[PDB]
């Protein structure tokens, strides 16, 4: 009955899908040795 | 600073004159 | 507290404005000389 | 010209003190009712 | 001639204008398929 | 020096001693509602 | 109010207050001018910034 | 260069995996506002 | 109230869960690679802890030039092997 | 109803998110200037321009990371990816500080697009613009200490970097070279900032403090309903407790509230105006009658004079790698100390 | 709709944050940045 | 009713112009000899053996200082912590020497300050208000502690406190930051976002109730003559306004209730400047700022400098020149 | 000249607090 | 001459005096040192 | 101290100047029906 893509599921996205891809990064960062 | 002073109370005086004939308060007969 | 009656009005005409302004300005100009020396 | 240090104080106070007061008693006396 | 910052500007100003462009298209395309109900 | 001394602690002291007192003096009662 | 000789000459040129120009008008021209002067500015703002070189451009007091 | 294969694999099979559970859903969003 | 789903009905629904519990892990082990492979430093051109000095050089890479300051980036990371 | 007022009609639906004419211009702007700085300090260096590590990758924290100006030599190089220094690569873009005005330029564009979107939004719901004011003293400080300041100097390179560590390098520079806390425009904006944060802190708990008994509750919150035309504190109990605490009060709610806007935002522009002074090196550096005196009276000493032989000491300690450019080399017998120390 | 509770999906979340956060104080302390 | 009686009724009187109160009966008369004080070692007082070197530091108007420079130096560092009354001098040229009107200042001033505060819940109490604005000048009283008398205890001397002086206090700034990383503490940063986030609530708060003033006046009237004083219609749209405010970011975002509204603009800036105030307090007891001095090292061992080692860069170059004649050690320990 | 100004305005600022507190406009309830 | 009607009569309440007058001499007093100098 | 032998006459006029206005608004003010 609601929809599934809006304006605010773009919004909602742009700033969680890289989010959650740097946080695995920085993530992966923690592990490095020099 | 003198001057400039007294040439500005002058120029003052010279207002003061233009004010004084041109917007005076106009004499009113009654 | 009640107001003061003994209370009254100023004024100042526009002619009493210019002869003011011009004996300020006129003792401004003689004296200025003097407070320079 | 080695002039009084204070003159031009002296000058610019001895004008706007006393214009000043009777421009405050002017406008106030316009304003009258 | 055309320096190669010239080229560069020219890059930059169709790349801009590809960007407002394709977005301008992307929101008349969008707008013009859910109206409002007036 | 002395004389100032007598004189501060003598001043410090009534003052201390008003506040004291002063809010010995059924402090919770002075207020607008409940005066019990 | 106070008509004047200079007035009255001058009167056709304030007459047509309000006088619009229906819809969008020159609209579309208007737009196409503010992006050329756009344009414009980016131009010379690159020259100035050294963003964009020109040959026989050199911006600098030597010239 | 092998690895903008291995950073985007988890990135395609995430997106292609929610589209497969949002299909049945977001052709019925399509379907009224069209 | 304009007229989206509500928050919480979205991540407390199973289908959120299904879509979300591949989507997200997904993600954060694509951003780990991206840094694990070592893609990141080729990306941005940061360098490698073993690829800040040359080996006897004490001297930072300064760019210095601006027209040539791409070229001096270059010579500077030919200077490391 | 053409299609222009179609896609006027698109842009202001009452959504979760409103987009506006004005999102056209803030949307893309704001999340390239946001995701650009959250790039660069996971992940770019500034090791070609500043000779620092300043991202995740390389092992700084976030009070560390920083996406750092470009190099000195860049000037006041608009750095575009398709420029003439980068020539198209985003890698040595990156490298060379091309972030850092990617950054600068769409947060200034973005900043236009909220201030926009504010008078949008205002004109929209019928409202008075004075939020879209209010938002002018900041796009005045961004506008002066991220654009004028380092227009003014040598390059973008004396601009503050985007970073945490960063910024606090810029203050510390401002006050060895500028002695910025000497400024009379500075003084006036902290007396706005801190005279802000007084009245924020005094108006809630006064407000909060003089609430109408409204419910049974002791949690008072509830007691307010959103259409209530009545309001929900008393003024006149507000009025006589500064009144006789403070010996003023404020008596009309309209000029408290707009005494409210007013502080901050004078202080804000008061504090740009100095920066713009200081783009120039128009500093409030000394105070030229104190100088006279202390170089020929040796027993004449002011906080004023200790001040100006720490900025000496901030100086001659951080220039040689705050400014790698100048390629300072100050042999250990020049620098200013101190005994002992 | 509902059927996991919020207060459940809150619970892991928030965990799943300390867990991420407490990571990167962990990386303070060792591999680049830990000053060893 | 007796004098005492007649006494107490006066003190606590409601229909007194500044009310006075028990607290009050502090308050008066040590913010009266604090202020007296300043003004007059503001205006004239000698210098001021700060540092305990015999070198002493010209802080009045008439030896030479302006409004910015000015200042009442803190008491001497061979002083220390010592109770130094102007009796414990065996002249008032040697209580000027050495800095005797600082601890006179600042003893008073804390003392009327802290029954300043309690004189904000006694008011309150008297006229049947809620008793926590007190507990909102809490937020400044104890940053005033902080730096005129928990920043002294801890560090040993009165000649570390703040100054009274708008130079003086910069200097406080400057060597602070030297010995204790004060931008790197994270109590100061909650400190910042406190000021900052209050500037920006007074801004926000004053803006949106100015946006959604409800039409009262013409357009040749100020709209501060729309509200009358003790009325009791809101004299704004609240609903107006978290419409705008809410449309502005989102509408989860924004306040509908003014309660809540106005709790936070308390609790925002008084949180923070309390967590100001501890850093001050923790700093005099040396548990400083984060250090990241060296913390990123190469493969082989080559210290990569942050902007955090740019930082220690200028903070040397303050610790080297402060107090340049008072270190005989290498260590500046205190 | 410099004391005597910096004091001058300072005492016009007591002056005006004295003003402002005990001859103010009274706040009217209407 | 008739009168000019787009006239209008000019107010200063006292808290606006006092205001300024706070305004004014508190400049002076932060900004009298650089005059100086 | 050699001060800006200007400096006394600056701050003077820049009391009294903007002063001067607000009390003849003022006066004119209170001096209205
Ligand atoms: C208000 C709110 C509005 C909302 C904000 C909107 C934000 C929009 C963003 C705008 C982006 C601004 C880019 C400006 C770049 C600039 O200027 O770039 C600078 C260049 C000039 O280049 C500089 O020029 C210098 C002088 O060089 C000259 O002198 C040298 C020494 O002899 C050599 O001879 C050299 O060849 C010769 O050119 C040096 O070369 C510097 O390295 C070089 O950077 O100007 C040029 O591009 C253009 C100069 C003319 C245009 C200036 C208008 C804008 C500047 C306003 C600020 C004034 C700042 C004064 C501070 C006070
Ligand atoms: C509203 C959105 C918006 C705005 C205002 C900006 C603004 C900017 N961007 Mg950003 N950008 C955006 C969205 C936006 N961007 C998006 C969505 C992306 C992702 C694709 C980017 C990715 C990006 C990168 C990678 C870079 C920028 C850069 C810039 C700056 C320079 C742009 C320029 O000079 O082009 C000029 C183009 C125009 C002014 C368009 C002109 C339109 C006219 C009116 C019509 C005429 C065009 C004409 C017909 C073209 C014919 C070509 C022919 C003659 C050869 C500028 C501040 C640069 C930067 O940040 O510098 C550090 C840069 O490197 N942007
Ligand atoms: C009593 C302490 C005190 C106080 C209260 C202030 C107050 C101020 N200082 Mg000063 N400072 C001080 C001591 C103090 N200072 C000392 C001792 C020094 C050393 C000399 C300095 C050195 C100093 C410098 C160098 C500067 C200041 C500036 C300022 C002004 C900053 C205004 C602002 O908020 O900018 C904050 C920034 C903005 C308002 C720009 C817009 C920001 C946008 C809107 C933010 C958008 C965020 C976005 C949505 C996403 C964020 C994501 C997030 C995760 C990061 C303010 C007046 C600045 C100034 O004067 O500016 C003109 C300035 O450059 N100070
Ligand atoms: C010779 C001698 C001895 C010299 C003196 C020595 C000396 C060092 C002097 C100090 C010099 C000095 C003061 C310099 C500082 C100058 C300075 C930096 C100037 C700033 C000037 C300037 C224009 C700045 C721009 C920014 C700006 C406008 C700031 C204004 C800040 C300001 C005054 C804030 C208000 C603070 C304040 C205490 C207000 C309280 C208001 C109040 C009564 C609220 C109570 C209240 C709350 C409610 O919620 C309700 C409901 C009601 C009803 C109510 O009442
Ligand atoms: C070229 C291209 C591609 C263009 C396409 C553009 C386009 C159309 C896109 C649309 C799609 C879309 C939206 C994309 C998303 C893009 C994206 C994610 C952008 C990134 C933007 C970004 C940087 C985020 C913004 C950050 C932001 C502002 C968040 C902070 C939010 C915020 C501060 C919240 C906390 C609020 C808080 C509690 C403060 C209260 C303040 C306060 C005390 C107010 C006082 C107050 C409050 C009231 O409440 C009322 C009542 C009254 C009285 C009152 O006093
Ligand atoms: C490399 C260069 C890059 C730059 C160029 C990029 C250009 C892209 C600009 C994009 C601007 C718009 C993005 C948001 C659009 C959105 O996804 O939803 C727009 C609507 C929302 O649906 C509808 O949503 C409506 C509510 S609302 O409008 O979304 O708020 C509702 O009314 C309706 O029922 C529902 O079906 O969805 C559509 O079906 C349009 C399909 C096109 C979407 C792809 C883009
Ligand atoms: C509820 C009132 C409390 C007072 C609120 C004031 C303090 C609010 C604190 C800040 C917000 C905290 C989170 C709210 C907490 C809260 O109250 O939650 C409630 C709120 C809505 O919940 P639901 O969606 O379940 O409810 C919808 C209702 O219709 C119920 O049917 O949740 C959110 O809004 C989620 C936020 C996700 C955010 C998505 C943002 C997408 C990006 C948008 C950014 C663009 C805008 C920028 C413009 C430039
Ligand atoms: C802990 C600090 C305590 C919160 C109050 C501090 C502000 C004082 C402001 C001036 C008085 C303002 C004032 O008058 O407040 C009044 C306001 C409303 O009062 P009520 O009477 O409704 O409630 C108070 C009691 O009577 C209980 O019902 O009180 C509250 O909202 C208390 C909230 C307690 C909330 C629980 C504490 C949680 C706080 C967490 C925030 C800290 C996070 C920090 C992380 C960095
Ligand atoms: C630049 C550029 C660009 C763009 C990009 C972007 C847009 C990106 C984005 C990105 C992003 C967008 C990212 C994100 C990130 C995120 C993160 C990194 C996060 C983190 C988080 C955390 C860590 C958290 C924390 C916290 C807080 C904050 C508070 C509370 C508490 C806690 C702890 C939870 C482009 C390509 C166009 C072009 C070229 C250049
Ligand atoms: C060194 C700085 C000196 C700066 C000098 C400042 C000049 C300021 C000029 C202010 C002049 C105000 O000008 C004066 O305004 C008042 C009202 O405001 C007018 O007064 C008018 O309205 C009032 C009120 O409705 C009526 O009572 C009155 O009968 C009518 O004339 C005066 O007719 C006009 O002369
Ligand atoms: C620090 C030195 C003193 C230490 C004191 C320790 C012992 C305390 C007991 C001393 C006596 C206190 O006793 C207190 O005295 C006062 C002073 O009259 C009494 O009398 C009071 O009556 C009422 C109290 O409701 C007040 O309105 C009134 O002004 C006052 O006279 C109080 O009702 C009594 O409670
Ligand atoms: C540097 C020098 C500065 C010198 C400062 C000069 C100070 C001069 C003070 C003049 C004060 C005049 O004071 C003012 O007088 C007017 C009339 O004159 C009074 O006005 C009163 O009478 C008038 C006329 O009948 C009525 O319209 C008005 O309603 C009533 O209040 C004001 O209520 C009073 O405040
Ligand atoms: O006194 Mn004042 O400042 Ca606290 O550290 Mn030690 O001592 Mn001195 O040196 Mn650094
Ligand atoms: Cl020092
Ligand atoms: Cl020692
Ligand atoms: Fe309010
Ligand atoms: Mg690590």
């Amino acid at each position: 009955s609601y929809p599934i893509f809006t304006v605010r599921w773009v919004a909602v996205h742009t700033l969680a899908v890289p989010t959650i891809f740097f946080l695995g990064a920085i993530a992966a960062m923690q592990f490095i040795q020099r | 600073m003198e001057t400039i002073t007294y040439v500005f109370i002058f120029a003052c005086i010279i207002a003061l004159f233009f004010f004084a004939i041109f917007f005076r308060e106009p004499p009113r007969i009654t | 507290m009640e107001p003061n009656p003994n209370r009254q009005p100023v004024e100042l005409n526009r002619t009493s404005l210019y002869l003011g302004l011009l004996l300020i300005l006129v003792l401004a100009l003689l004296f200025s000389s003097y407070f320079f020396n | 010209m080695e002039v009084n240090q204070l003159g031009l104080i002296a000058t610019a106070l001895f004008v706007l003190v006393p214009s000043v007061f009777l421009i405050i008693l002017y406008v106030q006396t316009e304003s009258q009712q | 001639t055309i320096t190669p910052s010239l080229k560069g500007f020219f890059i930059g100003l169709l790349s801009g204008a590809v960007v407002l462009g394709l977005t301008f298209a992307v929101l008349i395309a969008i707008s013009q398929i859910d109206k409002v109900q007036r | 020096m002395e004389t100032l001394k007598i004189t501060v602690y003598i001043v410090v002291t009534f003052f201390v001693l008003l506040f004291v007192f002063g809010f010995l003096s059924g402090d919770p009662a002075r207020n607008p509602k409940r005066k019990d | 109010a106070r008509r004047t000789w200079l007035g009255d000459i001058l009167r056709p040129l304030n007459s047509e207050y309000g006088k619009v120009a229906p819809g969008w008008g020159t609209t579309p021209l208007m737009a196409v001018f503010m992006g050329l002067f756009l344009v414009f500015l980016l131009i010379i703002l690159e020259i100035y910034n050294s963003t964009l070189i020109l040959d026989g451009v050199n911006v600098s007091w030597k010239a | 260069d092998w690895r903008v294969l291995v950073v985007l694999l988890p990135v395609l099979l995430a997106a292609g995996w929610a589209v497969r559970n949002i299909l049945p859903y977001a052709v019925k969003q399509v379907q009224k506002l069209l | 109230t304009t007229g989206e789903r509500p928050f919480s009905d979205i991540i407390t629904s199973v289908r959120y869960w299904v879509i979300h519990s591949i989507t997200i892990p997904a993600l954060f082990i694509a951003g780990w690679l991206f840094v694990s492979t070592g893609l990141a430093y080729d990306v941005f051109g940061t360098p490698r802890p073993d690829s800040y000095y040359a080996q006897e050089q004490r001297s930072i890479p300064l760019v210095t030039d601006r027209f040539e300051a791409k070229q001096q980036v270059e010579t500077f990371l030919e200077q490391l092997k | 109803r053409g299609w222009f007022d179609i896609l006027d009609d698109w842009l202001k639906r009452d959504r979760f998110v409103f987009v506006g004419w004005s999102g056209i211009l803030l949307f893309p702007c704001a999340y390239l200037a946001l995701g650009g700085w959250l790039t660069g300090t996971t992940f770019v260096t500034s090791w070609y321009t500043h000779g620092l590590a300043s991202s995740y990758l390389e092992g700084c924290n976030f009070l560390t990371v920083a996406v750092s100006t470009p190099a000195n030599s860049m000037g006041h190089s608009l750095l575009l990816l398709w420029g003439p220094e980068a020539q198209g690569d985003f890698t040595r873009w990156c490298q060379l500080g091309g972030l850092w005005t990617f950054i600068a330029l769409h947060g200034a564009f973005g900043l236009i697009g909220f201030m926009l979107r504010q008078f949008e939004i205002a004109r929209l719901v019928g409202v008075r613009p004075y939020n879209a004011i209010a938002f002018s003293a900041p796009i005045a400080v961004f506008v002066s200490v991220f654009l004028i300041y380092p227009l003014g100097q040598s390059s973008w390179f004396f601009a503050p970097s985007f970073g945490v560590a960063a910024i606090f390098r810029f203050l510390l520079f401002f006050q060895g070279f500028h002695n910025w806390t000497l400024n009379p425009f500075h003084m006036m904006g902290v007396a706005g900032v801190l005279g802000g944060a007084l009245l924020c802190a005094i108006h809630g708990a006064t407000v909060e403090n003089t609430l109408f008994q409204d419910g049974e509750g002791a949690s008072t919150f509830r007691a307010f309903n959103p259409t209530q035309a009545e309001e929900t504190y008393s003024m006149v109990t507000a009025n006589r407790f500064w009144s006789q605490i403070f010996g003023i009060a404020f008596s009309n709610k309209r000029w408290l509230h707009f005494f409210m806007l007013f502080v901050p935002v004078t202080g804000l522009w008061m504090s740009a105006i100095g920066v713009v002074g200081l783009a120039l090196n128009l500093r409030s550096y000394d105070f030229i009658s104190q100088e006279i005196r202390a170089a020929e009276d040796p027993e004449f000493e002011t906080f004023y004079t200790k001040n100006l032989l720490l900025n000496e000491g901030i100086r001659a300690w951080m220039a040689p790698q705050d400014q790698p450019h100048e390629n300072f080399v100050f042999p250990e017998e020049v620098l200013p100390r101190g005994n002992a120390l | 709709g509902g059927r996991i509770p919020l207060w459940i999906v809150a619970t892991v979340a928030g965990m799943g944050v300390i867990v991420i956060v407490g990571l990167f104080f962990y990386g303070a302390y060792a591999g680049l940045g830990s000053s060893l | 009713a007796n004098l005492w009686e007649r006494f107490c009724n006066w003190v606590t009187s409601t229909d007194n112009r500044l009310y006075v109160g028990w607290f009050g009966v502090i308050m008066i008369p040590t913010l009266l000899a604090a202020t007296i004080c300043f003004v007059i070692a503001f205006i004239a007082a000698p210098p001021v053996d700060i540092d305990g070197i015999r070198e002493p530091v010209s802080g009045s108007l008439l030896y030479g200082n302006n409004i910015i420079t000015g200042a009442v130096v803190p008491s001497s560092n061979a002083i220390g912590l010592h109770f130094y009354p102007i009796w414990e001098a065996a002249s008032l040229d040697e209580w000027l020497y050495n800095g005797g009107p600082y601890q006179l200042i600042i003893f008073h001033f804390l003392l009327g300050a802290s029954c300043y505060m309690g004189r904000q819940w006694e008011l309150s109490y008297r006229l049947g208000m809620r008793p926590w604005i007190c507990v909102a000048y809490s937020a400044p009283l104890a940053s005033a502690f902080a730096v005129f008398l928990i920043y002294p205890i801890g560090q040993g001397s009165f000649s570390d406190g703040m100054p009274l002086g708008i130079s003086g206090t910069f200097n406080f700034m400057i060597v602070f930051q030297a010995e204790h990383n004060i931008l790197m503490h994270p109590f100061h940063q909650l400190g910042v976002a406190g000021v900052f986030g209050g500037a920006l609530f007074c801004a926000m708060h004053g803006s949106l109730v100015t946006s959604s003033l409800i039409r009262e006046t013409t357009e040749t009237e100020s709209a501060n003559y729309g509200y009358k004083f003790g009325q009791e219609e809101e004299t704004y749209n609240i609903v107006a306004a978290h419409g705008y405010f809410g449309r502005l970011i989102f509408q989860y975002a924004s306040f509908n209730n003014s309660r809540s509204l106005h709790f936070f603009l308390a609790a925002w800036p008084v949180v923070g400047v309390w967590f100001a105030a501890l850093g001050i307090s923790t700093m005099a007891f040396n548990l400083n700022g984060f250090n990241f001095n060296h913390s990123v090292i190469d493969a082989k061992g080559n210290v990569i400098n942050t902007w955090a080692d740019i930082i220690n860069r200028a903070n040397l170059g303050m610790e080297v020149m402060h107090e340049r004649n008072a270190h005989n050690f290498p260590l500046d320990l205190a």
